[PDB]
RNA sequence: AAGAAGCGAACGAGGGGAAGUGAAACAUCUCAGUACCCUUAGGAAAAGACAUCAAAUGAGAUUCCCCAAGUAGCGGCGAGCGAACGGGGAGAAGCCGAUUAAUGCUAAUGUAGAAGAACAGCGUGGGAAAGCUGACCGUAGUAGGUGAUAGUCCUGUAUUCGAAACAUUAGCGUUAACAUAUUAAGUAGGGCGGGACACGAGAAAUCCUGUCUGAAGAUGGGGGGACCAUCCUCCAAGGCUAAAUACUCCUGACUGACCGAUAGUGAACCAGUACCGUGAGGGAAAGGCGAAAAGAACCCCUGUGAGGGGAGUGAAAUAGAACCUGAAACCGUGUGCGUACAAGCAGUAGGAGCCUCAAUUUAUUGGGGUGACUGCGUACCUUUUGUAUAAUGGGUCAGCGACUUAUAUUCUGUAGCAAGGUUAACCGUUUAGGGGAGCCGUAGGGAAACCGAGUCUUAAUAGGGCGUAG
């Protein structure tokens, strides 16, 4: 509910939307989701009828002294098809909207219960310059994060890509999978807002 | 889409209700004349569904 | 996501054959005669474990008999004996006795004729 | 998360433009329209943003402006 | 707001998926549960759906009956429930559709005295029952 | 004088058009207007503006997607086939020149490229990129290599960028080829025989026509699912029209809980090759030395052969070219024990002796190898009432080999919401957010009208049937 920023102002923060309490079989049903819609699902393998030739019967039915055959493309042959060959598939899951909101809800909950959310005031990098994002990191003790606020910068964003573990997103589009990754989380108070109305 | 195919005589033939399957009796089509009036009568009315054949019928018609 | 089963195969060959040494021919070489012949042993092992029991009790009575008619009683009057005479010795020390010390089981002996 | 870093600050910059529009300055929308079009044509290449819909956007803008 | 090392669905929430003929131990081997070699353990075996092994089915044992009505495809009956999530103290066919109370193409509506009444309604163009005029006008509405 | 011919992926349009199969048979039917044959285009094609629906307060061309809905219907009413009205979206456009082909300007793109930051010491190592220590660049930090794993060694990446010449796209201008109806008669409709419409002649509307016929022509005609009347809607017998839709022989970039030499294309290799066939046609096998050939000078045995032993190289040569590793079947050599008086699924439970390692203050135990002798003991799988069965299958080893995917539906578990739950297609700087069309539940009775915690049957209000947490 009533948090710090770094420099020291209270905030005000909705329990709702940062303080309900963690559901760990809804955070990892919404984490997977996003996992498994990440793939892209495309393979494939040929079938007997879509390998090379093997249209003809080897050998008669009967009298040769052989195990029977019909095709030299069976899956039984070698360089013969896949039974059950696999097709290109569609990965995506169906995340309800409030299970999404929730799982969402929970993990900033458990983010600020376990100290790995960090308000911040504003974060503006004055010119486009890793070493000077490095130094504003320095002071705040957070070589690892991810920051999330109103609105990115172009400035911010060059400063902040090339930094291994550090990466910069719009409130809007945040992603739980980000969320959890990343050790620890640099926010503002007018993008928790933000959260708050959205959650 | 593909959807799974009712068959349409039993759609017909079985109608939903909230606990069970209501259906016609038999053998009022035709040579009545030698039935008994007590058999006609009997006869005539809806008639239920027996528990083991309505498996068979939701299998049927899934859908109603 | 394809799996080769080759080193897993190559394993679990390997365990039957381990089991298959010393076995004769194709049985310690093989694998389809190799793991008949395990599994065949295993059947012999568990079978054994039941009789050998029986057949060590079997020669344990044999002793006995052997001592009691040196003694000059015979097994099913000297056993009637030691139950008469409340003596719980199992058949199993009883031949240790009569086949490493005759003068103890001559005492056992004379303690089961007098109780008969 | 770099690709979603990438689509975000874009729209700052979209969103800027619209109040450039709002504001109705010619040179104010111009700075900012001029800004943001290389920054479009580079994520048109990576494929995360369609190219049809890169020439859409890029032509009602030129309208309004 | 754990590592993505460490999250779980819950217990019930999984099940593994059987897998036939993969040995003795797995209780499903040689077969698959199919049984013996009869129609039913073939491949391309199904359950044919109104089928009794050649007697004439159930279904065609017994004689079709009835006819299907037109007019009862668009008319939709009404819960004296569902009425909270109408906008305004209007209760016509139209204010119905809006609500998503009845389909968009239905002709007819009737209430019925299936809940309560929390509010006074004005039902215009519809069908009320006994219990639903009741009740509508004991909630104060008036038809 | 100008065109055409022939070749070549898939998609489009049109002219013909099967059978296996399913119905547990089979002829109606299905398969299916599918396979195949034939003709012919364009980047799309077709269709397209109402002689269309609707019956609601009416809407306003065509095309595609989600619902409506597996509903209404058709059906040896069997197996199966299967809409439409309408709602929500994509895209929108109406015209009578929305045509083709060049040439000429303006703008852009493509077809070669250029620059492009920052690391040293120490120890190990054949070799440093890895280890320790301490630095630097970052709009460039998970790229490929370099003797082991490199942001700072190389090629690269971020970023900024060049065109003499030619192509392509758009805008404009101009030319020369074609076209430019003026409201529609052998036409609408009808008889016979067929076909298409979800619709199989059915009460069968609507469309097409092989045959014979044949109007009105605005005071008229078509449709509104037999048909009549009223009512509503629109003007066939002239033509054209972009978008949203279908596809990949190919070109550029990028991606993959796709494969890694029995896999992945048949083809990672001189593969549609060798080989097989008269021909149509079928159709393989086969990758890897080492970081760098530094690919073994020279000597010896040998026939100037093969092969090898030295020497040398290499970090390594049982890495020596059939060259990374190097399993199993199978076949050798050596050491230990047993075996030539003893009958059989060859093992197992005991067990003497012998050999070999360790202990131990020294022939006693522990580990390992063999196994004289005694007891018991007729393989595995399959199929069967029942198998050692003289019933099936397997010569052995290595590799490959068989319950899957999509959708629909029922039950169960779990999670979120809860008398409510949820969106689909689509929009979306696209896993967020929007999109409430639609679906399930909440009410049932009856064939239906209809009624409704009731309802059906009945003259009956009696009796009875069905009913009274998702």
């Amino acid at each position: 509910m009533d948090l710090k920023t770094v420099t020291g102002a209270a905030v005000e923060l909705s329990d709702t939307a940062f303080g309900r309490e963690f559901n760990e079989a809804l955070v990892h049903q919404v984490v997977t989701a996003y996992l498994a819609g990440g793939r892209q699902g495309t393979r494939a393998q040929k079938t007997r009828a879509e390998v090379s030739g093997g249209g003809i019967k080897p050998w008669r039915q009967k009298g040769t002294g052989r195990a029977r055959a019909g095709s030299i493309r069976s899956p039984i042959w070698r360089g013969g098809g896949r039974a059950f060959a696999a097709k290109p598939q569609d990965w995506s899951q169906k995340v309800n909207r409030k299970m999404y909101r929730g799982a969402m809800q929970c993990i900033l909950a458990e983010l600020i219960r376990q100290e790995r959310l960090i308000l911040v005031e504003e974060l503006t990098i004055s010119a486009p310059k890793t070493k000077e994002l490095i130094a504003k990191l320095s002071e705040l003790n957070a070589p690892r994060a991810l920051i999330i606020t109103k609105e990115v910068d172009e400035n911010l964003y060059l400063a902040a890509r090339n930094i291994p573990h550090v990466n910069v997103l719009d409130t809007s589009e945040v992603d739980p999978v980000s969320l959890i990754a990343f050790d620890k989380v640099i926010m503002s108070v007018e993008a928790a807002k933000q959260f708050e109305e959205a959650l | 889409k593909v959807k799974m195919k009712t068959k349409s005589g039993a759609a017909k033939r079985f109608k939903r209700t909230a606990n069970g399957f209501k259906r016609k009796q038999a053998f009022k089509s035709h040579i009545l004349t030698k039935k008994s009036s007590k058999r006609i009568r009997q006869l005539r009315g809806l008639k239920m569904v027996d528990k083991s054949d309505e498996a068979a019928v939701r299998r049927m018609c899934p859908y109603i | 996501a394809r799996v080769k089963r080759g080193v897993q195969a190559n394993r679990r060959h390997k365990k039957i054959l381990k089991r298959a040494k010393g076995y004769y021919g194709a049985r310690s070489r093989v694998y389809r005669v190799a793991v008949q012949a395990v599994t065949k042993a295993g059947q012999y092992a568990y079978r054994d474990r039941r009789n050998k029991k029986r057949t060590f009790r079997r020669l344990w009575i044999a002793r006995i008999n052997a001592g009691a008619r040196l003694n000059g009683l015979s097994y099913s009057r000297f056993i009637n004996g030691m139950k008469k005479a409340n003596i719980t010795i199992d058949r199993r020390v009883l031949a240790d006795i009569a086949m490493h010390d005759a003068a103890t089981f001559g005492a056992l002996v004379e303690k089961a004729k007098a109780e008969l | 998360q770099n690709s979603a870093s990438q689509r975000s600050m874009v729209r700052t910059y979209l969103k800027r433009v619209d109040a450039a529009i709002a504001a109705k300055d010619y040179d104010a929308a111009t700075e900012a329209y001029k800004k943001a079009i290389p920054v479009l044509d580079r994520m048109a290449d990576k494929g995360i943003i369609h190219k049809n819909k890169a020439a859409r956007r890029k032509s009602r803008l030129n309208k309004t402006i | 707001g754990l590592r993505l090392n460490e999250l779980s669905p819950g217990v019930g929430a999984k099940k593994t998926a059987q897998r036939r003929g993969r040995g003795i131990g797995s209780g499903l081997g040689k077969t698959g549960g199919r049984g013996v070699k009869g129609q039913k353990s073939r491949s391309g075996s199904s359950i044919r759906a109104g089928f009794e092994g050649g007697q004439t089915p159930l279904y065609r044992r017994l004689p079709k009956f009835g006819f299907t009505s037109k007019m009862a495809m668009t008319t939709a009956e009404v819960r004296l429930s569902e009425l909270n999530k109408v906008e305004g103290d209007v209760i016509s066919v139209a204010t119905l559709k809006t609500a998503n109370i009845i389909r968009h193409d239905m002709k007819r509506a009737r209430i019925i005295l299936s809940g309560d009444v929390t509010k006074a309604y004005t039902f215009q163009g519809v069908k009320v029952t006994k219990g639903a005029k009741q009740a509508i006008e004991a909630a104060g509405g008036s038809i």
